[PDB]
Formats: C-alpha cells, structure tokens, sequence
RNA sequence: AAAUAUUAUGAACAAUUUAAAAAUUAAUCUGUUUAACUAAAAUGUUAUAUAUAAUAAUCU
RNA sequence: UCGUCUACUUAUUACGUUGGGUUCGUUGUAAAGCAGAUUUGUUU
C-alpha cells in the first residue's frame, strides 16, 4: 500500500454521526469540507517523502498545494 | 488477548510513541484550516466513538505538529493550524506492548445468556432502588456474585441481562460481595454512571455503608475502631490471608469503626460495622479475631465457635449450615431526593437474622442513623 | 553507603504524571500539581461571589450573580424557596444543560473542588454532573463547558 | 453587569439620595 | 559495528552518517572502543601505563 | 517555628555565586525572561527537506558525498537564518549536525 | 449444606443445564395438578398436552405452550428452536415424565 | 495447613534435614499432616514433649 | 550628564515567539495611601417569562 | 471494584476397602490506578 493517501470525498453520514454532539455545535458544521485531508502512514526521510510526491501526484505542503493550483493557462473559447 | 502489554512509566510512553512508526500525519490544508480537533477527527474516523477520540486525544496519544520540533497536546476544543501535522496511532500501533484505552479496540460479546421466566422474576424481586443511572438490588446468602470455579453455578453476573429494563446495555456490577454475605448491591446503568461510582468505592476516610453482624460473645468495649495489615499468598486450593499489626510492603491494611448497638449478657451481640476500606473477608475477619467473636454461622474463621449451644433453642447447633448472620445493610448514595438529602438504600434483614431478633426481643427494622442521608 | 543531598524543590518539575496532567488537556479530575491563585490570598480557594442590594422581596437570590454571563441572568426552572427548606439549602435549580445542571444554595459559599478546573472553588453556584453530586463544576467552568459545547463529554 | 468572571466582587455603599422623579 | 539506529524526528527518519574525522579508521579489531576521561595530566599519564 | 532551615542568597537565579564555565544556565521562560539573549527573538520554526531551501549544485553534491539526505532539527532551523545574513547563536546538544 | 442448597435453588429456579429429578418440584406439582385437579386447572385456565408431533399439529395451527417438558434423551423441537416461540424449554428424567403424565410420548 | 503444605515442601527441601516438636500426649494431633501426607526425602528428627505423661 | 553614599524582599511548570500567550484549566504583577475653602460638574448595574417557540383538534 | 477454589484422576471390586500422579472467572481502566496516616474543643 502507497504511504501517501491523497483527499477522498467524506462518507455519507448517518443520523447520529451528521447530529452533532451538542445542540450549541449545530451551526459549527455550517462550513465544511466535502474532501478528507492528505496524509502519510509512516516515518521517511525527505528524498522517500519527495519520491513518494512525485509518484502519487500529490504535495504533503499545504503552502505549496495552496500557492501551485491546477489550472488551465489558456484562454476559454 | 492483550497478553502482550507491560507495565510502562511516562518516560517509556513516550520513548514507545517517539520509536513506533505507526502513526498516520493528517495534513491541515486550507479546507480544513480553523476546524476544531473533535470535529477533523470525527469527520476522519467515522468507526471511532466520540468516547475513544476524547480519551486518545486528553491522554495524547493524538497529538499535533506545528513544525517546531516538539509535539504539541491539544484539548478538543483547539482549532487547527495551517499547514501542521495531526498524529493519529493507527491500527498496529496498539500490537506492542502498550495497552491503548478501552474504546480504540473492539471487543467481541460472542455468547449470549439465556435467563429463565423464573430467573427473571427473582431478578425483578430482589430490586430494591431503582435509578436513572443506578440500580440497588438485595443480594440473598449463599449466590455469588460472580461466576466461582465451576461454571454450573448460578450468578448474579450471570442474572445481570435480567435488569436492562429500557436501556440497551446491561448494569454493571459496581461492588462484589462474599457467597454469604446478603444485602445492598450497586449496579451502574450507564457506562459513565460506573466510571463516576467506582470512585465510591476505593479506600476513603468517612464510610457510607453499613454492615449489621450477630457475632458470638460480646467484646470487651462498646464502639471503637479495627486497623489489620491482610497479606495474601497462593496456596494449594485456597489462600493464606496472613493478619498483623504493623505493616509490610506486600501487605494492604483494613480498616473499620464498630459499634456494639445490643448484646446478651456474655454469650451473644448485635454489632455494626463501618468500614472504610475493600478487604476480602474483612468484616468476618476483624470480627472473629480482633473483636475475638466470630460471626454467628462463621464457619471460616473459628468453625467450631460460630455454632454455639447457647442458641440451642433457636439454632440447631449440629447441622452447621445456618446462614452467615451478616448483612450489608444501609448504603449512602451521591444522588440526593427531592428532600435534598443523599438517597439511602436500606435492605431488610434476612430470614435468619430476624428471626434471631425475634427470638432475643429486638427490634429488626430500625434506621442506622450513623450514615446520615 | 555513599550519601548525597539533593532538594526536593529541583525535581518538583516532574510532579506531574501523566499527558493530562502536565499539559492540562482534560478536566483535572482531583489531580493537579500547580496552582494560580491572586497574589495576597493565604485561604487558597477561588471565589464565585455574588453582590446582595436588596431585600428578597424585591432582589431575588439568584439576581446577585447577575453581573457574571450565562445562566445566572435567566430566571431557573426550579425554585425550592418555598415550602420545606432542602436539607443541603438548594434555592433554585437551572434547566439541564446536557449533563451538567446548575444549582444555587443557601447561606455561605461552600468550598468544594471542581473536577474540571481541579482548584478548591466557593460559591453559592454548584454544577452537578449526572445527577452525582460527587462530581460538582464551579460556574465559571460550567459557563466555558456550554460555550464551547463539551456539556455532554465533560 | 461591570462585574465580569475574574474581577473580584465588593459592597458598595447603597445610594440613598434624593431622586428626581421620572418624567414621560 | 557502530551500533548506528535510525534518528527518529517527526515525520522524518534518516541513518546517521559517516563520522567526519581527518583521520579514518582503517584497522578492524575484535573489541569496542573506548575513551578514558581522567582528571589532570598526571593520572591520564599513569593509567596510561597502568 | 515556622521555618528551621536556610534559604539560599541567590536572589537572581539557582547557582547565582558559581561562574558560568561550571553551571548551566535555565532555560525556562521565566527565567529567560530577563535574559539579555533568550529574552529576545527565538527562531524555533523549521524546514522539512534542503530541496525547499535554496543550495547551489555544488553544496547539493557536497551533502551527497557526505551521505546526508534529511536535515537535523538544528539544520532545519538554522540554515535559513544565516542564509538571511543574521547573527545566529547556532544551539544544539551534542552530535545533532551542529557543524553543517 | 451450601452446595446443597444453591443446587436446590438452581433447581427450582431453572437454570443452563438443569435437568429436573425430584417430582417434588413446583412446576412438577403444577402439571400433576393440572392434570388431575380440575378446580386447578379452570382457575389456572392451562392444561396438559401430550405428544410430539401433536404439539407440531398445534405449532402449525397457531398455539404454542409456555412450558415444554422433554424426556432426556430426545430432542429439541424445531419449531421450540425458532425464535418466534417464546415457549421455555425444560429437560426431565423418565420418572418425572412419567409422574407428570402416565403414558409419556417424551414431550 | 493443607493450603501451605506446597509451601511446607519447598522449604523442606531447601533445607538439609527436618526437626519436628510434637505433644507425645496427642502426637498426630500435633503433628504436621503435611509430612505425613507427602514422601519427604530429608531426614527428619521427631522430638515429642511430656513422654513420662504419655503412654509407655 | 558627573562626584559621592547604600542595595538579598528573593517564584517552579506549560503555551507562544526570527509576529501577536489570546491555549480563559490561560493573567501579562510591586500594592496602597494622595485633596485649602466656597461653589460648579457630563457616570451608566432595572426585567421582558412565546417563534426551529407556545396553545389546540382530526386521523392513519 | 471485599468472587470462588481441603478435591480430582490411573486401577480394584462391594452394596466401602487397597496401591500410584496432581484453579476458574465478571467488570472497569492503560490513568481519572496502585504503601502508610487522614487527626486538632487553653475542659489547663
Ligand atoms: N542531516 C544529517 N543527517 C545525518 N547525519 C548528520 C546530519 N548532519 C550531521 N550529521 C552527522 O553528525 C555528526 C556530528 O555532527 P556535529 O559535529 O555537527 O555535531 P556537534 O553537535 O557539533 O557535536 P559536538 O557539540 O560534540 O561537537 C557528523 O559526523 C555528521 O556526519
Ligand atoms: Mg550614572
Ligand atoms: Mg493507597
Ligand atoms: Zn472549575
């Protein structure tokens, strides 16, 4: 198995899972993600993290997720 | 099985946590940047119990990386920092020798008891209080509370199932009494209910229970108090319960305050204890030897003296099976009536022990008021 | 054998013994090693005091903590005042608030220890947990547990 | 309420002047 | 032989490198090395000899 | 009796009478706090890997050939801060790559 | 004299793997009761059956007792095993069979 | 004594011979029957009290 | 800013920080006294008990 | 968190005798747990 997991849709939530613990935390959960977070399963060193990078195709920085977007450099029709 | 867990200080804690690769680096993107923790962690793992992720994140096993150079424990109400790391054991990580708490692994029921119309019954019989979040039932002589060497042998643990009126779960047992001693005993309706409870029940220094015992002869003073050092070492089918004065590093003291309410003239008294510690056979022990008058029916601890001829009237002094003449009485409680006073639980006094108050002309059901309400 | 002298002032630094209590990530339940209190205090306990201007006709009881947020400025669920006076002196009582209830007593402020902040706190205003009244919560940490929502968890 | 969590509480001294009367 | 065990950082384990001394070891006896920090010349000289 | 011991003379900090090339001085921030060094700016943020921070060709085949692949936390640290032409005060315990 | 006695009890109070022996027990009074004393039984409005396959004809129809007293050494019903019978399942000896009905079918 | 004679034979045979004081008045009373029961392989030299008030 | 006199009033952890505890289970500390008379003068503690609420009926 | 455990087995027969061998388990917790104490009437 890859060490890098990259962002995967959150699952559909039950009725006690999308209820929140308190009814004070029910406008907490107004803006949410509809995507996990990346991660990593174990201990590297920085050449196995950049390799890893590399072969997944997805950053462990989020500064650098943030400031290098996918994005299309043409102009749309 | 969980064989494989040692005993490990802080230091090796986290010596263990700094070693072990098993941990799983959840980065804090900008999507989930300013979120709290409980709420990243319970979107992250939908399999785990708000339960399991407050014990693991208040105990730290869950911690966070701010790219400092040292780990950062966090409370669940914490928000989330750009771009830092959040820590999480994954599933091997708990295969070492390091115990994880009680909601990060799955326990498996397996069998399930089947109870009688008739057990069910006696079960309902024996309630005594009834609570939100606990449950006093009076344990009769001679059923054990728990399942003994021979599994054919009924139980109160094993009567448990009878008493889950509406709620989902089973009570759990909060205190263990002796095969013979009958009276009050508390059970916890919720999980969070026994974690509160056992608090009550470890060595204190006020007692809140009561234990009433007819014991042979009467002592030398009226009320006092009982200090023993028990040791207990393994013998060959049974323990050795060695009982000193002074005590020793293997050795755990008991502690009780007694008070002689009634006596015969030489031959026979009413007393009542109040102890203050959980000893095995405590109560018997420091009747027989240091009050030097062993329970009526006593037959452990001076068999031959806990049948005397004096009641040859009342007891037959030769068939030797007559019940334990101890009883829990009276137990204080943390939640308080609509009076304002702490609810006591009162059982009454058994069939044997009556009848010997009615034979020697004493009042049976009368208010302990040493345990206030 | 070999002797050495070494205060016990230098190793006070490890007295805590575990991740909750060096770090103060959970409710200190009647375990915390290092305490703050205000500089000239020698009762060491915390203090939840309430302001009394008037007379129980036109001031009432629970209008004295009136100057601190939260509950204290609703009027409660419960009132005991009248009739048979509760044997622990309990004046009113707030709706539940998850596990957590907020009750006021009578007379001088009990000292009693607060299992969430683990300091001796004494006041008037006690938040039971679970109807236990073993596990009691001053009103400065009941007001902080309903504001960040942790009612139901602590 | 000026009171707050933190600062500590007093009794002041009730005011007991004359007041003008409210007017509508 | 040099006993080395991977350095453990968050998130980030490495081996550690070769020692960088002027003088590199090219004899490879049956024992481990040792260094003896005595106090003064004159006890260093001693057990020296010792 | 209220107190039958003794209390030490230093006023400042433990170990005030002894010079400084014996004790050790505290590092916690309520003794720093006065501290005309510690007192001041405390770099403590860090970089993960030397490709996020700028080396030429030839320290980058000068890390190879010492065999060093991820920076030591002193490294992660202090390396950006001397690149900014700063004087830095380089601490480390014993053997963390403090020379590189 | 307490062995004895918590083994009287587990055998009044049915218990996992209690086989019923003395016909002085109270369920073995009441089905001899049952059987012959009819006040008893117009006032307990119950009665006594017998046969296996009679009590499978009446399962079939819709009628399920509350007690069911099988001989040891048969077997359990299928229809006593599904869990839409709430009838309790007893174990007896031959003599107890045969003080509860004279001419026992095992059921 | 039947709970510590797993006890009692340990220490017998850690040691190199046994001493037993009884009663001759009541001898197997007062005796161990720990020892009685177990086949000991150290000697043992029995001392019983009051033989000119037991039986000859 | 000089020339002179004195100086022992005594804090342990945690968090953050080459920028801000902003983690309220956190305080970041030297208190406190200080007023010519006659006038003038701008300052604050009230409660709102029903709208994801409350009061009510039919029927599956 | 006051659980329980002076009998099994290799044989021998008879309606008890004689030779050998010798624990199980409920619940909580991973510290919020683990030794000992938890006392104070100038009634002098
Ligand atoms: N990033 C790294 N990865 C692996 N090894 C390293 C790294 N940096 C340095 N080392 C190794 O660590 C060893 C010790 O380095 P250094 O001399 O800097 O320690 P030091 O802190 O100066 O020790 P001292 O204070 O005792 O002089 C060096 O031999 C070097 O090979
Ligand atoms: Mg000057
Ligand atoms: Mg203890
Ligand atoms: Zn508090």
């Amino acid at each position: 198995p890859p060490i890098i997991k990259p962002p995967l849709p959150v699952k559909v939530g039950t009725l006690a899972s999308t209820r929140p613990r308190s009814p004070m935390l029910a406008d907490e959960a107004e803006g949410r993600p509809t995507r996990l977070a990346p991660s990593v399963f174990g201990r590297h060193d920085a050449p196995a993290l950049q390799r890893a990078q590399q072969e997944c195709n997805q950053l462990i920085s989020a500064s650098a997720l943030a400031r290098i977007p996918n994005t299309s450099p043409r102009a749309p029709e | 099985s969980h064989a494989r867990y040692r005993p490990l200080s802080l230091r090796a804690r986290q010596t263990l946590s700094e070693k072990s690769d098993d941990l799983q680096y959840h980065v804090v993107t900008q999507e989930w940047f300013g979120e709290r923790v409980d709420s990243f962690l319970t979107c992250h793992y939908p399999q785990w119990d708000y339960e399991t992720i407050k014990r693991l994140v208040q105990q730290g096993h869950i911690y966070r990386y701010r790219k400092n150079g040292k780990k950062k424990f966090t409370r669940l109400t914490d928000r989330l920092e750009f771009d830092e790391l959040l820590v999480v054991p994954t599933r091997a990580f708990w295969e070492k020798q390091l115990a994880p708490p009680s909601g990060v692994l799955e326990e498996t029921d397996g069998p399930k008891f089947k109870l009688s119309a008739t057990a069910r019954e006696m079960a309902h019989n024996m309630v005594l209080f009834k609570n939100e979040h606990v449950i006093v039932i009076n344990k009769p002589h001679g059923l054990p509370m728990m399942p003994t060497d021979d599994p054919q042998e009924m139980s109160i643990a094993a009567m448990l199932p009878a008493w889950k009126f509406t709620n989902v779960a089973k009570p759990v047992v909060c205190h263990n009494l002796d095969r013979e001693t009958s009276g009050c005993v508390v059970l916890a309706r919720t999980r969070n209910a026994h974690r509160m409870l056992g608090r009550m029940f470890v060595k204190r220094v006020v007692p809140n229970s009561v234990y009433w015992s007819f014991c042979v002869g009467k002592p030398t003073v009226n009320y006092g108090r009982v200090r023993m050092h028990f040791d207990i070492t393994r013998g060959n089918k049974g323990d050795i319960i060695v009982a000193r004065p002074s005590p020793t590093k293997t050795s755990k003291v008991a502690i009780a305050e007694f008070v002689v309410n009634a006596s015969a003239l030489e031959f026979g008294s009413f007393i009542s204890f109040y102890p203050l510690t959980t000893r095995r056979h405590q109560e018997r022990i420091m009747a027989a030897h240091a009050l030097r008058c062993p329970v009526l029916g006593d037959a452990k601890y001076g068999g031959d003296a806990a049948f005397p001829s004096s009641l040859s009237l009342f007891w037959d002094p030769e068939n030797k099976g007559l019940p334990l003449h101890l009883h829990h009485r009276k137990i204080q409680l943390p939640y308080k009536n609509t009076a304002g006073e702490f609810i006591c639980v009162t059982a009454p006094l058994p069939t044997q022990m009556e009848k010997t108050f009615k034979k020697l002309g004493w009042p049976c059901e009368v208010d302990d008021p040493l345990i206030p309400g | 054998n070999i002797k050495g002298g070494v205060g016990s002032f230098l190793m006070r630094r490890a007295a805590p013994k575990s991740i909750r209590q060096k770090y103060q990530t959970g409710p200190q339940f009647y375990k915390r090693k290092f305490f703050q209190f205000q500089k000239g205090h020698h009762r060491l306990h915390r203090r939840i005091s309430g302001v009394q201007t008037g007379s129980p006709t036109h001031q009432r009881e629970y209008e004295r903590f009136h100057h601190l947020p939260g509950d204290v400025r609703t009027r409660p669920q419960f009132d005991f005042t009248f009739g048979e006076t509760r044997a622990d002196r309990v004046m009113f009582a707030w709706r539940k608030r998850g596990d957590l209830q907020l009750y006021q007593m009578s007379g001088r402020g009990e000292t009693f220890v607060c299992y969430r902040c683990g300091y001796p706190v004494r006041s008037q205003l006690v938040a039971v947990k679970a109807d236990n009244w073993d596990y009691r919560m001053c009103y400065r940490c009941y007001t902080n547990t309903v504001h960040r929502g942790m009612e139901n968890d602590t | 309420g000026f009171g707050g969590f933190g600062m500590s509480v007093y009794t002041p001294k009730k005011d007991r002047r004359f007041r003008v009367q409210p007017l509508p | 032989l040099e006993g080395v065990r991977p350095v453990h950082w968050e998130h980030l384990t490495t081996v550690a490198a070769p020692f960088t001394c002027h003088v590199p070891r090219t004899v490879f006896a049956d024992g481990k090395r040792c260094i003896i920090f005595t106090r003064g010349i004159d006890c260093a000289t001693a057990v020296y000899h010792r | 009796k209220a107190y039958g011991g003794t209390f030490s003379r230093s006023v400042g900090e433990r170990s005030n009478h002894l010079v400084s090339d014996v004790v050790l001085q505290s590092l916690s921030p309520s003794s720093t706090h006065n501290s005309p060094l510690l007192s001041k700016n405390i770099k403590t943020k860090t970089v993960t890997s030397f490709e996020d921070m700028p080396l030429y060709p030839e320290l980058r085949s000068a890390l190879r050939q010492l065999r060093i692949t991820t920076p030591s936390p002193i490294q992660q640290s202090a390396v950006e801060v001397i690149m900014q032409r700063k004087d830095t005060v380089v601490a480390a315990p014993h053997g963390e790559g403090k020379t590189l | 004299a307490q062995r004895a006695l918590l083994m009287q009890l587990q055998q009044n109070v049915i218990w996992e793997g209690t086989v019923i022996s003395d016909e002085r027990h109270h369920l073995i009074q009441h089905f001899v009761k049952l059987r012959q004393n009819p006040k008893y039984r117009s006032s307990k409005q119950m009665m006594v059956v017998g046969g296996r396959h009679l009590l499978h004809e009446l399962h079939k129809r819709g009628y399920t007792p509350r007690h069911l007293l099988v001989r040891e050494g048969q077997q359990k019903p299928k229809w006593a095993t599904n869990t839409g019978v709430k009838t309790e399942i007893i174990r007896v000896d031959r003599h107890v069979a045969d003080v509860c009905s004279p001419g026992n079918d095992g059921f | 004594m039947q709970l510590a004679s797993r006890t009692l034979a340990e220490k017998v045979k850690d040691a190199d011979f046994v001493l037993e004081i009884r009663d001759a008045r009541l001898p197997f009373t007062t005796g161990n029957p720990n020892l009685q029961k177990i086949i000991i392989d150290r000697p043992r030299l029995i001392v019983f009290n009051k033989a000119e008030m037991s039986n000859e």
